């Protein structure tokens, strides 16, 4: 129903994968760049 | 507690100059712990210091080290988890059995006596490596030097589907800024979704779960003209805690790219010393609890990879700890 929120990932950016119940963050990184 | 986590991101970030970062702090952290456990006198507590563990007894490090890998691995049987441990050492010398038992018990280490000279042993411990990451970390070692005396292993892997995940059909070609100016072109994924969001000064941060919502992808997006190495020098426990309570589910139309990314690093080098783990790298190291022989940490090597794409994200981690005579 309400209009959506752009996340556009254009540019570098941090991210994490983490689990809830620990609270653990298993990794952490930066990518600067896309690479396949 | 994260502080581990952010500090070990912090300096790594400073030492290192590629573009792309990417570590395990539960994978250094499991693997120093084991080391951890035969360390005396200033030996142990400057790896207590590096670990963000000061103030801890090893009882409670290896108590909570175990509990942790129990949840981790249980919490959700959708996703794909994996923690083992090894330690491999020079066939013939004499390790403590309280040392192996507590490594055993603790961390479920899998302990081998081996011949260092064999042309076996490399692809032995190599082959376990790429056993534990889905073959996604296929070589923590490429030689093994004559004075080796003990690895002590770990590897975490990962491979979770997102609950939502994206159509590989919306998948377009589009440019993305690249941290050196330049722009390339890439696969950038498409979806329009309910995901975790919050905004602070710096950024757009989004969270996407996987499988039962246990695990999920923390994403941080500075906004125009703010950069990653200001949000990457300013996360601590205050700021992640502030990310992760200010969250609230949000219509979100995402563009992400399809990624993946591979990294080396030599910690003892520069980034484990700046953490305060000094006397352990030289001769003056004592771990009693190991051996009586004279041994010492010659390297740190951890190694990750990380796959983001339609489906969901596969990710693996190895710290391999290096002792010599
Ligand atoms: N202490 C020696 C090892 C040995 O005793 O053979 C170094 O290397």
């Amino acid at each position: 129903s309400t209009t959506p929120i752009n996340f556009h990932i254009n540019k570098p950016f941090v991210f994490a994968i983490r689990e809830k119940s620990t609270g653990v963050i298993l990794f952490i990184g930066e990518i600067g760049e896309v690479k396949e | 507690d994260n502080a581990f986590a952010f500090d070990l991101l912090q300096t790594t970030r400073k030492h290192v100059t590629e573009a792309n970062v990417f570590i395990s702090p539960l994978s250094v952290s499991m693997a120093l712990n084991m080391t951890l456990n035969g360390a005396a006198g200033v030996t142990a507590d400057e790896m207590k210091t590096a670990l963000r563990e000061t103030g801890y007894t090893m009882e409670d490090i290896n108590e909570y080290s175990h509990s942790l890998r129990e949840a981790l691995l249980k919490v959700d049987p959708s996703t794909t988890i994996g923690m083992a441990n090894s330690i491999w050492y020079k066939q013939g010398e004499l390790v403590k059995e309280p040392f192996i038992l507590a490594n055993r018990t603790h961390y479920d280490a899998e302990v081998k006596a081996v011949d260092f000279s064999s042309p076996a042993t490399l692809p032995a411990i190599n082959g376990w490596c790429a056993q534990k990451t889905n073959d996604k970390i296929t070589k923590i070692l490429d030689y093994i030097p004559g004075n080796a005396f003990m690895y002590l292993i770990n590897a975490v892997y990962f491979k979770g589907i997102w609950v939502t995940q994206f159509k590989k059909s919306d998948t377009k070609r589009a440019p993305f800024r690249k941290a050196d100016g330049t722009t390339q072109e890439v696969n950038m994924m498409a979806q329009k979704s309910t995901f975790g969001y919050t905004t602070d000064e710096c950024c757009q941060y989004l969270e996407m779960d996987y499988g039962n919502k246990a695990f999920s992808m923390i994403v941080m997006l500075p906004n125009e003209g703010q950069t990653t190495r200001d949000v990457i020098e300013q996360l601590d426990n205050k700021h992640w805690s502030m990310i992760i309570k200010g969250i609230r589910p949000t219509q979100v139309s995402l563009r992400m790219p399809r990624f993946k990314t591979e990294c080396k690093y030599g910690l003892e080098k520069k980034i484990l010393p700046e953490m305060g783990m000094n006397v352990p790298f030289t001769e003056t190291a004592d771990f009693p609890g190991i051996t009586d022989a004279a041994i010492f940490i010659s390297r740190v090597i951890h190694k990750t990879f990380v796959q983001v794409d339609e489906e969901g994200t596969e990710a693996a981690a190895v710290t391999a700890v290096e002792m010599v005579k």
